[PDB]
RNA sequence: GAUAAGGGAAGUCGGCAAAAUAGAUCCGUAACUUCGGGAUAAGGAUUGGCUCUAAGGAUCGG
RNA sequence: CCCGUCGCUACUACCGAUUGAAUGGCUUAGUGAGGCCUCCGGAUUGGUUUAGGGAACCGAGAAGCUGGUCAAACUUGGUCAUUUAGAGGAAGUAAAAGUCGUAACAAGGUUUCCGUAGGUGAACCUGCGGAAGGAUCAU
RNA sequence: CGGCACCUUACGAGAAAUCAAAGUCUUUGGGUUCUGGGGGGAGUAUGGUCGCAAGGCUGAAACUUAAAGGAAUUGACGGAAG
RNA sequence: UAUCUGGUUGAUCCUGCCAGUAGUCAUAUGCUUGUCUCAAAGAUUAAGCCAUGCAUGUCUAAGUAUAAGCAAUUUAUACAGUGAAACUGCGAAUGGCUCAUUAAAUCAGUUAUCGUUUAUUUGAUAGUAUACUUGGAUAACCGUGGUAAUUCUAGAGCUAAUACAUGCUUAAAAUCCCGACUGUUUGGAAGGGAUGUAUUUAUUAGAUAAAAAUUUGAUGAUUCAUAAUAACUUUUCGAAUCGCAUGGCCUUGUGCUGGCGAUGGUUCAUUCAAAUUUCUGCCCUAUCAACUUUCGAUGGUAGGAUAGUGGCCUACCAUGGUUUCAACGGGUAACGGGGAAUAAGGGUUCGAUUCCGGAGAGGGAGCCUGAGAAACGGCUACCACAUCCAAGGAAGGCAGCAGGCGCGCAAAUUACCCAAUCCCGACACGGGGAGGUAGUGACAAUAAAUAACGAUACAGGUUGUAAUUGGAAUGAGUACAAUGUAAAUACCUUAACGAGGAACAAUUGGAGGGCAAGUCUGGUGCCAGCAGCCGCGGUAAUUCCAGCUCCAAAAGCGUAUAUUAAAGUUGUUGCAGUUAAAAAGCUCGUAGUUGAACCUUACUUUGAAAAAAUUAGAGUGUUCAAAGCAGGCCUUUGCUCGAAUAUAUUAGCAUGGAAUAAUAGAAUAGGACGUUAUGGUUCU
């Protein structure tokens, strides 16, 4: 037959079903940036674990190698071209330093939000979720969407948006056209 | 169908090696010839690969070759009278490899003539395969080791 | 089983056809011809997949089928032809020709050449016997059978087929410092000069490699090609790149410098 | 004293009487056992005539 | 606190006359389909082809036939393996704490335990030799 | 020097009783043999093997169960002592 | 994230298990279910049984055309375009399915064929000592038929070939044999035969260590390639074939010559293959310790058979071969492997299943054709099933696709298409249930709605809400349309419609502890029940049945089994054995393991190898992501980075090092050097 196309989980639950300073954290950490659901903040864990993976991998490594230096120098570039890590500390050891909030800052969510385009970051969400906000000339609904800094200053209403110079929605063209 | 493979036979070790797949085409075997002394008749067979193989089931006349004068001629045998493997092959005359026979003497006695009747010969050819009975003549100590055996 | 196979599966095809995964089930299976089945490149693969004059099989068909197609000066029809290593390809109808060279990476680089040179092409000498009426022939590496050669060719050296009437227009020996290509291994597409050959006898040879950037690797004698009478005088054009292995970083460097 | 279609102990107190087996070579041989047996256990194959082949010895001669 | 016969109920496995039964594999022996090879055979059918009525003699060649070879399948016997019936016998566990006693835990009222051998409704008792995990690290 | 032991301490070990080994064992590796994997069923059944026999060696499963057990503390009790 | 917590007691510290907890490319099942992408699916039990339909056919100018087929009169009165039927060629041995058997068997990595067969593709290769071109069958076809019945076919009348069976055409020499005559110092010769290539023998070349008294190929290795001599052969084949163009020379002839192609053909080489083959490596079991050898078991000699090696088989002859370093036997709810799950490391479990290798088509066995089959969408026979019958007979093989029954805890449509991927055929054109597309599909995976923002009123600390008041936004859905596609569906775009209880209403399990969340209200009263465990329940139950409230995860949540972590409760890393379970009663002792110091290998480094897929990982805005291997450039009659790389690991190969650990050496010297030491015996 035809070959498997490949597929993967993308977050890991915890062991611990229940534990109120772990459920605590979650949950102000999903208040704090308006998320559906605690699964995204697994899908976080997840990736910063593999990332850090990665880096203590390296890190076992002889300074000097050629493996090492060019995967984790990929790796820094990578992140410093995601926004995640800051542009003075490209070392890998502040990899491992790195927090989840790191990511949350960066999402489309999170920019929108603090860019003003909407009052609070619910309000962010159902403007990325409703087709208003477009990052460069092509609008993306999804509010995960990580924002590389060069894609940061292009962050802005779509143009056939109502907030973006389009024609009025549905409810307004139903009231001014009565 | 007669087949040459050792799935049949057990191992080295004694162990009865159990059925791993059918009979192969691709070693399989057929009968004997058996050839005898008769009017030349040969059969064709069929082989693997469109190759072909002729079955001496009975022949007359085959080339043997003369060693010492480096002559070789078509002559009559008689039948033959030494072989090593089998007696019953001496007894009924059948014609194989590594079988003493006796040919007529009447060309060799011509061409050194030119330049008791009967002179022994071994056949080198293998009938059951090609069907030519094709050999030489026994000449110093082959000679006299065969004589031996069949005198006694 | 009870036959030869005739059809191959898309995943079990040679990695350097670079074949797409989700394309289809099966892959060309190359027919028989001059080359080895592992190491040849079928002629669909090459004028849809690399040049992609074709979009589609039906158009490579339609392509061979009103004769453009030309493999070492004569004309083929066959889909699934087995080009393979140093054959020509000329398509006079685009005014294009071909060399099939191994680039530095280990696939067949697509590798333009004028009329003139795509007028010959090299050929590894791989035995030479006596045939029928005692007659000596040399066997290269394209399957090629040359009579009457020049009585001090041997074994492993390279001849030069004037590729029109078949003959040969001349000769390498194979010694210390000529100039090799690998035909196998991981080493596949370098260009370098022989240092000192090491000898295994029941074995298999080994040749030892010295590239232009002075980096030395040893390889199997099956794998070497000899292209050139010494270093930097190739008898074919290389392909881009000149056969000079880079590490991955230094591949990162050129790559991002000729960005921006 | 013999033989007998089909059945095969239905006869009779009861297989009484008769039948069946039977020499030799080769194969194979259970429970149990006091380890000695049971054992020819049970159960199978072969056997004529003729023409051959092979093996097995004695006394002399260094 | 606790041990055990005995009585009732339920479940599990074991032994067990029945030369018990069933299913599957391997195999001795007998019979043996079919194909293949070989040996003859020679329906008819062409002429090496010759003949003033035609006498021939050459080839191909079907059925069939002889002897071998591979060998399906059936019958009998042996053996292995897996399920399963069984009068009766002897256990184990659970339930309730029904009867009889009080063997053990205190020197448990005969110190206890181990090996062995007898005896006894039952726990158990007794002999012989050990152990302290003793009720003595000691005169 | 070799033995049979003993007394004190605990650097150290151990759940503790205690231990000159039961120490040098999460700072885990000197060499080597045997045995156990919750309690019962059970050293039972079956097969094998040794034995004159008694029995010995090897040795299950079905089923059942939430503990059984080790060392020590306080109390209660003793037909034990002061 | 290298994690633990509840349960033995009046209380304590332990051993230890039971229970809890999380994942599963791990299956089933319950409740529930809005969106996008991706996508498994009658393996498990029964390799159990199958109705029906389909799944393998095929023609170019180039094999054979008098279809009484179509079409037009045209460069054509031999045919000539197109083209059924048949004969011929090729394919049908690929693909697809499944995992019953199978434990040195398959398989993996690594080897060998100087031990063989090989259609086809691609190169070479053939002057060999009636010719203006040989025969007679046969199909289709016409018309007589028999049977109830089949892809049954028989008589009669035709006719063809690249079918079948036969056959010449040719260089120039040269060489060899026999040899009348002749020369007569050993020569010359008329006349007869033979030369290419295949077969089968026998005998010769096929050389190659360096000065004095003309050739000869390869290999690590050959009796190799090849040549020569003497013969042999129910004598191999060295084109009686087919299409397009029609050219050149004139000694005015249907004269002599010739261009591009089809197909075919011998041998050698190549390629696609096949078959054997070296080394090392497989799960449980000793309640399997000896097995193999009548009637092949191990080896020797000769033969037969094979494509070939080989006890593969036969004849004769020896008594060998394996084994406690586990042979042999038994079991497997066993195809092997790439791989999958979980995992600090080491490991444990799984692998029917997208790829490679093997095997099979109800169970066996035997075969034809063919290069290739012991083939089953081929045949013959038996056994078991099973269809029609007029009972005379005939026909079967879904572990292919779909579909039906059974079995079960367990698994979808008797759909569309050759458009893509490729395969087959005489082939630009036909065919392909291979494959693709859609249907069913909560197996798993990715992303992601169920609302957002103001004002009052209050409470509240310059702002978070709780309610009743507004105006905005939107897709689920429906749809013109375009795109998509073979045609559709769906996705993506997009007119018009589409939200206040925005009823367009999120569920599954729980609230004593473990374990997050009630000592609230009502009901029962050791009942009903809950409860993985401890326990709760006998009239104010924090535990049952409900209402309210609350907790966890959420388009998902719960339950069962297996497995992994937890489990240092399998312990090599890494357990325990005085008393919790566990040192044999005590010594000897073989295999095994380990062995004081001192001056051939093993080990270790590097290289080559370990298929693709999978894993890790570089690049790359699929709108993000899972993924994919794409893509990017001022908009291009074109320019242009890519598709890395690691890892594999036992066995084999090459290499450097000589510690560590083995092994050998000169004790009756049977020792080492004399390179040009002195002689003697030889061999090339």
């Amino acid at each position: 037959p035809r070959a498997p196309r490949t597929y993967s989980k993308t977050y890991s639950v915890p062991k611990r079903p229940y534990e109120s300073a772990r459920l605590d954290a979650e949950l102000k950490l999903a208040g704090e940036y308006g998320l559906k659901n605690k699964r995204e903040i697994y899908r976080i864990g997840f990736q910063l674990s593999k990332i850090r993976r990665a880096a203590r991998d390296l890190l076992t490594r002889d300074e000097k190698d050629p493996k090492r230096l060019f995967e984790g120098n990929a790796l820094i570039r990578r992140l410093v071209r995601i926004g995640v890590l800051s542009e003075d500390k490209m070392k890998l050891d502040y990899v491992l330093a790195l927090k989840p909030e790191d990511f949350l800052e960066r999402r489309l969510q999170t920019q929108v939000f603090k860019l003003g385009l909407a009052r609070s970051i619910h309000h962010a969400r159902v403007l990325i979720t409703q087709r208003h906000i477009a990052v460069g000339k092509q609008i993306v609904n999804i509010p995960s969407f990580t924002v590389r800094l060069d894609s940061q200053k292009h962050i802005d209403f779509a143009h056939n948006s109502p907030y973006g110079g389009g024609r009025a929605g549905r409810v307004k063209r139903k009231n001014q056209g009565k | 169908g007669i087949s040459r493979d050792s799935r049949h036979k057990r191992s080295a070790t004694g162990a009865k090696r159990a059925q791993f797949r059918k009979k192969r085409k691709f070693e399989l075997g057929r009968q004997p010839a058996n050839t005898k002394i008769g009017p030349k008749r040969i059969h064709s067979v069929r082989t693997r690969g469109g190759n072909q193989k002729f079955r001496a089931l009975r022949v007359e006349t085959g080339n043997f070759s003369w060693g010492s004068e480096g002559v070789s001629r078509k002559t009559r045998i008689a039948g033959v009278v030494y072989h090593p493997s089998n007696n019953e092959l001496v007894r009924t005359n059948t014609l194989t490899k590594s079988a003493v026979v006796q040919i007529d003497a009447t060309p060799f006695r011509q061409w050194y003539e030119n330049h008791s009747g009967r002179l022994y010969a071994v056949i080198s050819s293998r009938p059951g395969q090609s069907g030519r009975c094709d050999g030489y003549i026994l000449e110093g100590e082959e000679l006299a080791f065969y004589l031996r055996r069949l005198t006694a | 089983a009870r036959g030869p196979k005739k059809h191959l599966k898309r995943l079990a095809a040679p990695s350097h056809w670079m074949l797409d995964k989700l394309s289809g089930t099966y892959a060309p299976r190359p027919s028989a011809g001059p080359h080895k089945l592992r190491e040849s490149l079928p002629l669909v693969v090459f004028l849809r997949n690399r040049l992609k004059y074709a979009l589609n099989g039906r158009e490579v068909k339609a392509i061979m089928m009103q004769q453009h197609v030309q493999v070492d000066g004569k004309v083929r029809t066959d889909t699934t032809y087995p080009a393979g290593f140093m054959d020509v390809i000329t398509l006079e109808a685009t005014n294009e020709h071909f060399r099939l060279v191994y680039d530095v990476k280990g696939k067949f680089a697509v590798h333009r050449i004028s009329a003139e040179e795509a007028a010959y092409k090299l050929g590894k000498v791989k035995k030479v016997q006596l045939g029928k009426k005692g007659v000596p022939y040399v066997v290269t590496h394209d399957g090629r059978t040359i009579r009457y050669p020049d009585p001090l060719i041997r074994a492993n050296d390279t001849v030069k087929i004037d590729l029109a009437t078949g003959k040969i227009d001349d000769f390498i020996k194979f010694d210390t410092g000529r100039l090799v290509m690998v035909t196998g291994g991981r080493n596949l597409g370098r260009v370098g000069v022989i240092v000192h050959r090491e000898k295994h006898e029941g074995g298999f040879d080994l040749v030892h490699i010295k590239d232009a950037l002075e980096n030395t690797f040893v390889t199997r004698l099956s794998n070497v090609f000899v292209i050139g009478t010494e270093a930097g005088k190739p008898w074919v054009s290389l392909p881009k790149g000149k056969g000079i292995k880079l590490s991955i970083s230094e591949e990162r460097d050129r790559r991002r410098a000729q960005q921006g």
